[PDB]
DNA sequence: ATCACAATCCCGGTGCCGAGGCCGCTCAATTGGTCGTAGACAGCTCTAGCACCGCTTAAACGCACGTACGGATTCCGTACGTGCGTTTAAGCGGTGCTAGAGCTGTCTACGACCAATTGAGCGGCCTCGGCACCGGGATTGTGAT
DNA sequence: ATCACAATCCCGGTGCCGAGGCCGCTCAATTGGTCGTAGACAGCTCTAGCACCGCTTAAACGCACGTACGGAATCCGTACGTGCGTTTAAGCGGTGCTAGAGCTGTCTACGACCAATTGAGCGGCCTCGGCACCGGGATTGTGAT
């Protein structure tokens, strides 16, 4: 358990997040638990998007995540869509929806 | 035998479905290159663009216009219409805060 | 000293520029240029004074015509080889229009040669719904250069008759 | 030859994906998008934590600053679960 | 003969391309006056982003507008773009 | 007797309230609403008077801008009355509503 | 029950400042809901700021910080 | 020693160059802050303040008043297109709104 | 005693007296002007910090202060603010 | 066009409080000199952006047609606005309190910094399965019979 | 309603190339220790946020009434979608050229930093005039003639 990420039970790099916080000009000091906490949050959000992306890939009977699957995952979940509401994902397309007034009667 | 012709609108629905299912860029690449270079020539002469730079501009532009057209369609439906008119785009951009 | 910085809004600068440009449109004040003979090109325009980018160069004046007369006159000029092709199409709002400059007059926007690597471009200028096509410098031009622009004919058959792409 | 070092979250996003979907892969474009997402969220949370530190005249980012930043940024259940799992991570880190 | 006509690059965003962009937004029916109008708006959008982009290129003392510069210009306008970083 | 035609008093009122800067929502009901809302998030919360005043400033500015967008939406629909669908459209275009 | 403290004439005055000539009868409840949503969104952030400061009082600075986090910066309260 | 001439007077500015430099250093924006950076930033701040105050004073004199109130600042910002773009997502307390009614609403 | 708060009140007042000698400013309006100066300072300085971080520079010079000014302020404001800033930096350099 | 008529605008007095100016201090901006390192500048590499040429053909363009729809008109009923009188609760002003915000003083745990160690993560390479393209059969939405 | 019939979905065949896994290196994360100091906390002060009470109108509310307008139905013209045939220029790919993006080295001048100083700014205080409210004639959209 030499690496801090292994100590914290995380896959994201606690040490690299610590270095980025130290070099990012946020404050002159960064606590010991701040990189651990931020890495945990980052890997949680990564897992949350990747699970829905894998679900979209399965719905498309594909075994690889592509930008389309990430876009579908982000825009399908309301909270993820709110978190990523002001971003555009390259080669992601848009959600398939035709307005009910547009559908023929 | 009278030749077959689809009723107006159903081909539009099919185009909507296919272009919402796909992710390929809808604006031609080289005309977008030319427009970007011509519009960037008012800011700095003798510029160069990375291929990925114009790629990013095209993706951004496309996404912007698709969101604008979705808002325009909503503004058209609000006016009890199905056609999108220029006033719909003006209203969408006024509400979005661009104008 | 009541120091009040003067900052023209981005609603008067283009207004103070539209009327600063159209005052060479309705007028024929075509100064700063001369007529010369260029090898293989015949009559051409030479800049006698320094031009910066965005500076008005010369208006392309002629008879403003519709397409229905445009095609007939184009056929007429095709029939007569010595008449020449001085005519020039364009688009405006939702309709196409054209300018005819075949009639030899003192207007000097018609006497400009062609080049894909030129120094000027043609732009539209609307005056009460009336289009006017104006050649404007694309970059800083010193005095003595020949004025050139792109004829906008990258067609297969047009190149057959007049194959002056570059150089 | 021997181009310079470039830092990215590719391997860690891959490990997280293998933990969640062990038989699902990810393309280079989707991996780049995941990297951009991780960088964007890291920058956003770190900026909010810096704002929290400057607002309260504190010169350090602690786990509490990052927790408050996450509560500010992520909406709804996302904030709750991110806070819970970050607290679990800091507890496990301090235990060992 | 000849087909002497001015060409401007804003018309490179053709009417069918605009139609496709509107279809992806879910538009059945499009007025003919949309195209020019939306052409203009595209230009406006470009006039913003590229300007910001070129400003970035001016600060780095570069003559090439890189993808990262466009990403920065978009992120400035609250239009963050994913997949082009790095 | 005398009775103004409908709408004219509305225009007079529009001019009146667009000339003035005074807060339009009564302060005590707004403060009670703020306290009730904040009770959900943290109990036994005290509010600075300036804090409630800032909340009222922001709330009234937001509602006024929203009603301006709503009026534009109503006029777009060839109407003069603003309707809840107009508010919904304005919020959806602004991106607040899903 | 305090949401009804934002009375009908208050909504009418807010619409008048927005330039609204005629107001539908269902506008009032929709506007009350919109104001409630906006207030909850701002107040949550403000109370988060107070919690981080370990304060039991929601100050003006916390409110303006909450507004600024949402891109609605407020001038005149110490920002 | 020599006479202390500050740094705003060196650049001909009213805004405090030294205070802007101190805020830049204490704002933790970068590891180092150039000498001319606070001067440039103070000059820009002074120019923007001068523009806002000029338009606000014009608005106040238009309303037959000699003191700038928040309403005059709001009128100055919202009447100037560029300042309105700069302060688009900015709410001015006790500023109200521009007086404008849509043409359709007016009686015919 | 103590209770000392930093503000731009006197500087905004001095520039007002330069631009409008015969007018004053109220406490609320002065507070709004102070908030405006703080907001613009923070915005330009944040953009300058981002500019320095993008180009791997650890110093905020006048060049990226100018670049931040050009990025934030719209066209004519950007041009005139750049003019004023360059004039001030030239005067400051000519008085070392 | 013509009429009175409530609502608005204007001019003048008054108080009165918030803005504008002055005094002392103190804390920060200034002056001066050192150090070291971030950055400017010069030089080299080689990457990739630009530019061209040919051909294929997918797509854009141009045209004729008809039909779905945008838009103007009309009318009906209701649901708004406007004004009245009654209720109520906002607001002002005053009093009491006390919880908590803000400051001070100790100091202890905590984080930056440094030397050294090494292994996690980078790039480069290979390789083979997911996937794109394609062809064919079956199934399906659509619109006229 | 039934059936062409154009469109789409589903079954593999097969080649492509890019995702993934392995190996070498290397440099950045880790470990251990030192030291300065940031903020955790204990206590004091005293500010203002809360709670209550009592009139006092300003404001909200409930009702009546009628008028404008929202919305539905109808008819008409037009303009846009659909398909077809022509053209055109997008795109691919292949080849060169050289501009400059990126990296490396040096040397330097520029900014952090420290110490001592003093003066500008801020808190505090006074005083005084401009703005808000009252009160009376000038005015001006406004609704009925
Ligand atoms: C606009 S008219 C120019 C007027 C006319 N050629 C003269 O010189 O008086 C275009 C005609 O000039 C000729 N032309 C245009 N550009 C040329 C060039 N670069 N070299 C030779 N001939 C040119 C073409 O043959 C075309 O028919």
């Amino acid at each position: 358990a030499k690496t801090r990420s292994s100590r914290a039970g995380l896959q994201f790099p606690v040490g690299r997040v610590h270095r980025l916080l130290r070099k990012g000009n946020y404050a002159e000091r960064v606590g010991a638990g701040a990189p651990v906490y931020l890495a945990a949050v980052l890997e949680y959000l990564t897992a949350e998007i990747l699970e829905l992306a894998g679900n979209a890939a399965r719905d498309n009977k594909k075994t690889r995540i592509i930008p389309r699957h990430l876009q579908l995952a982000v825009r399908n979940d309301e909270e993820l869509n709110k978190l990523l509401g002001r971003v555009t994902i390259a080669q992601g397309g848009v959600l398939p929806n035709i307005q009910s007034v547009l559908l023929p009667k | 035998k009278k030749p077959h012709r689809y009723r107006p609108g159903t081909v539009a629905l099919r185009e909507i479905r296919r272009y919402q299912k796909s992710t390929e860029l809808l604006i031609r690449k080289l005309p977008f290159q030319r427009l970007v270079r011509e519009i960037a020539q008012d800011f700095k002469t003798d510029l160069r663009f990375q291929s990925s730079a114009v790629m990013a501009l095209q993706e951004a532009s496309e996404a912007y216009l698709v969101a604008l057209f979705e808002d325009t369609n909503l503004c058209a439906i609000h006016a009890k219409r199905v056609t999108i008119m220029p006033k719909d785009i003006q209203l969408a951009r006024r509400i979005r805060g661009e104008r | 000293p009541v120091r009040r910085s003067s900052r023209k809004s981005k609603a008067e600068l283009q207004s103070e520029e539209r009327k600063r440009i159209d005052e060479l449109i309705e007028s024929g004040k075509e100064e700063g240029m001369k007529i010369d003979l260029i090898d293989g090109k015949g009559r051409g325009v030479i800049a006698t004074k320094q031009f910066s980018r965005g500076d008005f160069v010369v208006e392309y004046h002629g008879d403003l015509i519709e397409i229905t007369d445009a095609k007939k006159r184009e056929a007429l000029y095709a029939q007569d080889p010595s008449t020449g092709c001085y005519m020039y199409y364009f688009q405006y709002l939702s309709k196409t229009y054209c300018v005819d400059a075949t009639r030899e007059t003192n207007r000097l926007g018609r006497l400009i040669n062609h080049s894909k690597c030129g120094n000027c471009q043609t732009k539209l200028h609307d005056i009460d719904g009336v289009p006017h096509l104006i050649l404007i410098a694309s970059r800083d031009i010193a005095a003595g250069e020949e004025l050139l622009y792109d004829y906008g004919d990258r067609s297969k058959a047009s190149i057959e008759a007049h194959p002056w792409l570059k150089h | 030859r021997r181009k310079t070092r470039k830092e990215s979250y590719a391997i860690y996003v891959y490990k997280v994906l293998k933990q969640v979907h062990p038989d699902t892969g990810i393309s280079s474009k989707a991996m780049s998008i995941m990297n951009s997402f991780v960088n964007d969220v890291f920058e956003r949370i770190a900026g909010e934590a810096s704002r929290l530190a400057h607002y309260n005249k504190r010169s350090t980012i602690t786990s509490r600053e990052i927790q408050t930043a996450v509560r500010l940024l992520l909406p709804g259940e996302l904030a709750k679960h991110a806070v819970s799992e970050g607290t679990k991570a800091v507890t496990k880190y301090t235990s060992a | 003969r000849h087909r002497c006509v001015l060409r401007d690059n804003i018309q490179g965003i053709t009417k069918p391309a605009i139609r496709r962009l509107a279809r992806r937004g879910g538009v059945k029916r499009i007025s003919g006056l949309i195209y020019e109008e939306t052409r203009g708006v595209l230009k406006v959008f470009l006039e913003n982003v590229i300007r910001d982009a070129v400003t970035y290129t001016e600060h780095a003392k570069r003559k090439t507008v890189t993808a990262m510069d466009v990403v920065y210009a978009l992120k400035r306008q609250g239009r963050t773009l994913y997949g082009f970083g790095g």
